[PDB]
């Protein structure tokens, strides 16, 4: 063997565009 | 018995009903109906 994935795996959750905003 | 199920906003709309489209004007407050 295992190894740690530091911050990998982040993807755009939906096709809807956003910019300069935090979204939960 | 036929059952029809629809999906909204999952993806760009691929199936649509027949409505004639028109040219889009800009810079003027106008009704817009884009892809439903």
């Amino acid at each position: 063997a295992y190894t740690n994935s530091f911050t990998r795996g982040v993807y755009y959750p939906d096709k809807v565009f956003r910019s300069s905003v935090l979204h939960s | 018995v036929v059952v029809l199920s629809f999906e909204l906003l999952h993806a760009p709309a691929t199936v649509c009903g027949p409505k004639k489209s028109t040219n889009l004007v800009k810079n003027k407050c106008v009704n817009f109906n884009f892809n439903g």
